[PDB]
C-alpha cells in the first residue's frame, strides 16, 4: 500500500447519489473553502493576548463543468426545484483514494448559478454550493 | 570514481583509452557570480609583513556566492540507474556533504541519447549537476588609522 | 514570560545585552568513531536571573 | 566555520515535536510576518516630532504543504482537536543552521485552513498559524 | 575632477558607525522618501490662489538586505533593544562620492521589520526606518 | 516653413532663467496637466440640461531628471530655500519650436520631491511643480 | 498521466510509402532508494544560572 | 600584460606569433550611448582665437554616458583561475581603478570551450567585460551676446 502518485482517476465525488463526470480542464475543478477563519488573536495595549475560537463549521464548494455534462443537467434540475419552492439537502461528498483526503456534508444547497455563454468555443459552467456543516476526513495514509 | 555510485569517473578532455564499458565523465560547462554585489569584505593582516613604516600589510578578500555548472555523462548498460541513484542521493543528509563552503543545489533533467558507435548502439545518459559556493581571494590594500578635523565659526 | 529570566538589559549600564543564548555544537566535524555511540554532543544555555526586593529605603528630607 | 552557501537542506523546522517535511515548490514555503508595525512617527503642525513604540510582540506564520505530507495530517488532526473544544499551544520553531537566523514561539494556534482543490494536478495547501509572542534568534554567524 | 560614471562602488552608507554591505540585487536597494508633500495650492471659487507650505521635515528610508549580511545582524539586535524598552537614535547617513548627492539624519528609529521567508532560494529582507529630521546635502559637483 | 518632423532637439524649457538639460529616457519627460475639469453638465429628472464652467485656471507640471543634472541641483537648492522660509515664484515656461505648442506660467512652487534611490543603476528623479495660473500658447503653425 | 498529440509521418522506405504514427506517453511514479545513515538515541543538557 | 593577473595580454587582431602557452586576448565587440539625451553641454572659448570680429570662438561639447563591451579570452592551463581572480577583483576598491571617467560595470558569465588544436585539447576560457564612461568631443558653434525688444500698445 505505497503512497502512489496523484491522479484524477482515483478522486471520486458523489452529488446526491450520482457521480460527477464532466469537469473542465485546469488545476482546480472542485474546490472547497471554509466559511470563516478558525480563530482570532487579540493583543491589548499592554502586551497580553487572548485567542478566540469560532463555532462556525461551514463550507462552500465550487464545481466547474463542461456545457455538456449529466451533472449539469442534474444541477439545473435541482435549481428549478429550489426555485419552485421545494427545499432539501442533496448531500455531497468527495474523497481521494490515494490518501483518504477529502470531506463530506449532509445537507447542501445551491447558492450560485452559472452564466450561459455561447461564443465560438466551449466555456466553463461554475456552480457554487454551500453547507451548514462540513466534516473533513483525516488523511490516514499520509 | 565517485563514492555514491560504484563506478569509475574521469575528467572531461584527456587523451587516454576509454576505461571500461560502464563509466562516467564530468566536464565544467561554466560558472558565474550569483549576486550583483558583495556580502562582506574580510580584512586580515599578513603574518610578519612590513610596508616600510612599521605597519603590517593588510589583505582584503570579497565574499560572494557563485554557481558552477557541470555536465555529467554515463556510458554503458547501467547509466539510467546510476544517475537515478545520484538524483535521489541529493535529498538525504550526511550523504551529500562537500568539504568547504560547497553545496549541491540541483540535479537537472536526465536524458537518454543512444549512439551508434563501433557497430553497436552504445547506451548513454547525461544530466547537469550544479554546485554553489562562496568566493575566496585576496588583494593587498591600504587603510586609515588616524584622523584630523578643523572647525571654525565664520563670524563671531 | 513567567518572570524568571532578566529582561534583555545589562544592569551595569542599562544597555542592550541578550538575556538568554543557546549554543549548539556543530556535528560536521565529529568523527565516525564517536558517531557510532548514538549519544549527541552537549547543548549550552545561558541565563540571567531576575531579581526581587526584600528591603526598602526612604529618606524624607523636610525643609519647612 | 565559513559562511557556507544557502540551502534548504540546512533549514530545520519543528512543529510540536515532529518535523516539517512536505513543502511545496517556490521561493517562499515558510514565511513569518510580524503582527503590527514597530512604531509610528507623529509630526505636528509646528515641525516637532514624537515617536511611539508598540508593545505588540506577536507574529503569524504561513506554511505551504503538498497534498501528501505527514505534516498535513498532523495539522488536520490539530484543527479537529481545536474544533472539538480542546485548546493548547503546540510550540513551533524554525532556524537556519548556516547563520542561526530564525525564531521560536511557545504557544501557537491554528488560525486559517487550506482549501481542498482536486483539479487535474497537485495544488498547495496553505496553513496560517498565529502566536501571542515570537522571539527571533540573533544571527550570530552573520 | 570630471563627473565620472555612476557606480555602486562609490556610494557609501553608514548606520550607527558601521557600514552597510549586504544589499540585494536591483535598481533600488536604498530608497529614501519624504514624509509629506512640500506644499498645497488652494484655488477658490473666484480664481484667486493661495499656496501653503508645511513644516514637516521628516523622511523614511527602506533598505533591502540579503539573508546573510552583518547589517541584518545589527538591525535585528537594534530591534530587540527597542522591544526591550531602550530607545535611542542610531544616526544613519548615506552619500554618493561622484556628485555629493544624498543626505543625513541625526536620530532614526526602526519602524518596520522583515518577513522571514525560507523557501527554496534566498529572499530579500526589507527594513524601514524613520527620522524626525532629514537634511539632504546639496550636490555641488552637479 | 514646412511643418517639420517632431524632435526633442527643438523643444525648449526654461526654469527661472536657466535651461533644463538632464532628462530621463521615455515618451514622457515633461508633462503638464490642468487643475480640474473645464466644466460639468447637469441633467435633471425631466431631460433639461445646464452646463457649468469653472474659473480654476491652474496647472501642475512633472519633470523627470537624471540623478546627475544641473537642473536637479537648482531644484534641490530651491526646495531648501522654501523649507527655510523664503517663498517666491521662479517662473517656468516651455515650448516647441516646430508648432509653437506649449505654455508659460508666472509664479510656480515646488509641490513634490523625489525619492533618493541608489540601487545598482541610475533611477529617475521626479519633481512636481504647481502654478496658480497657466497660459498655454496657441499653436499657430498647426 | 497523459497521452499526447498523435502525428502521422508516412515515409518512403523500400520503394513504398510506409504508413507510420507516433505519440508521447508519460507515466508518473514515486522514487525508491536507500542509503545507510546514522541516528541519535540519547541526549545531554546543561543548565546554569549565571548570577544567583 | 595586466597588472591584476600575472600574464601577458595582447590586442585582438594582430599578425604575430602566439606569445606563450598561457596568455590573454581582448577584443572590442561594440559600444553605444546609454541614455537617449545629453546630460550637459560644455561651452568653452578657444585659447587665442578670432572669428573675424574680435570674438574668441566658442567650442561646445556634449556629455553623455557610454557603454563599451569587450571580449576576453584566456588560452592555456590556467584560464579559469586567472579569470576568477578578475571577477573577484572587480569588487574590492583601490584595485579596480581606471584613469579618466571610466568605471568597470560588470563581468559576465565565464564559459569553458576546450578546442582540439594542433593534436591536443587546448584549454580555453572566455567572458565579457563591460566598461562605462562619459563622452568627450568638441564642435565650433555660435553664441548670442545681445538682445533687442520692441513693445507697443495697439490702441491707446
Amino acid at each position: 500500500m505505497a503512497m502512489k502518485a496523484y491522479s484524477m482517476l482515483n478522486v471520486t465525488a458523489t452529488l446526491d447519489g450520482r457521480r460527477v463526470i464532466g469537469l473542465m480542464d485546469g488545476d482546480d475543478a472542485i474546490t472547497t473553502s471554509p466559511g470563516v477563519d478558525v480563530g482570532t488573536m487579540l493583543v491589548g495595549a499592554d502586551g497580553s493576548w487572548l485567542f478566540s475560537q469560532t463555532a462556525d463549521k461551514s463550507a462552500t464548494v465550487v464545481i466547474k463543468l463542461k456545457p455538456n455534462s449529466p451533472t449539469h443537467r442534474q444541477l439545473t434540475e435541482k435549481w428549478m426545484a429550489q426555485r419552485a419552492g421545494r427545499l432539501v439537502g442533496f448531500p455531497f461528498d468527495f474523497i481521494d483514494s490515494a490518501s483518504n483526503e477529502g470531506g463530506t456534508g449532509a445537507e447542501f444547497f445551491i447558492q450560485k448559478a452559472p452564466d450561459d455563454s455561447k461564443g465560438n468555443n466551449a466555456v466553463v459552467r461554475e456552480w457554487t454550493i454551500v453547507t451548514g456543516e462540513w466534516t473533513p476526513t483525516i488523511p490516514t495514509l499520509l | 570514481m565517485r563514492r555514491i555510485t560504484g563506478i569509475t569517473v574521469i575528467k572531461d578532455h584527456q587523451s587516454e583509452d576509454r576505461p571500461a564499458l560502464p563509466y562516467g565523465v564530468v566536464e565544467l560547462a561554466n560558472f558565474r557570480d550569483l549576486h550583483q554585489q558583495v556580502r562582506t569584505i574580510h580584512y586580515e593582516d599578513i603574518e610578519d609583513s612590513d610596508n616600510g613604516e612599521g605597519f603590517p600589510e593588510v589583505q582584503a578578500t570579497p565574499e560572494v556566492e557563485q554557481e558552477w555548472v557541470f555536465l555529467v555523462q554515463v556510458y554503458g548498460p547501467g547509466g539510467l540507474d546510476y544517475l537515478r541513484k545520484v538524483a535521489a542521493a541529493f535529498h538525504v543528509n550526511q550523504v551529500n556533504d562537500l568539504p568547504g563552503s560547497l553545496v549541491i543545489h540541483e540535479v537537472a533533467q536526465i536524458n537518454s541519447i543512444p549512439e551508434f558507435l563501433g557497430e553497436r548502439w552504445e547506451k548513454r545518459a547525461q544530466t547537469n549537476i550544479t554546485l554553489r559556493g562562496m568566493s575566496t581571494d585576496g588583494f593587498k590594500v591600504d587603510v586609515i588609522e588616524q584622523h584630523v578635523i578643523n572647525v571654525t565659526g565664520e563670524r563671531a | 514570560r513567567a518572570g524568571i529570566v532578566a529582561l534583555d538589559l545589562n544592569p551595569l549600564t542599562g544597555a542592550y545585552e541578550p538575556a538568554y543564548t543557546i549554543t549548539v555544537p556543530s556535528v560536521f566535524d565529529i568523527p565516525e568513531s564517536q558517531r557510532k555511540a548514538r549519544i549527541a554532543p552537549a547543548i549550552q544555555v545561558r541565563f540571567r536571573y531576575a531579581g526581587a526586593v526584600h528591603y526598602s529605603v526612604i529618606n524624607y528630607t523636610m525643609t519647612f
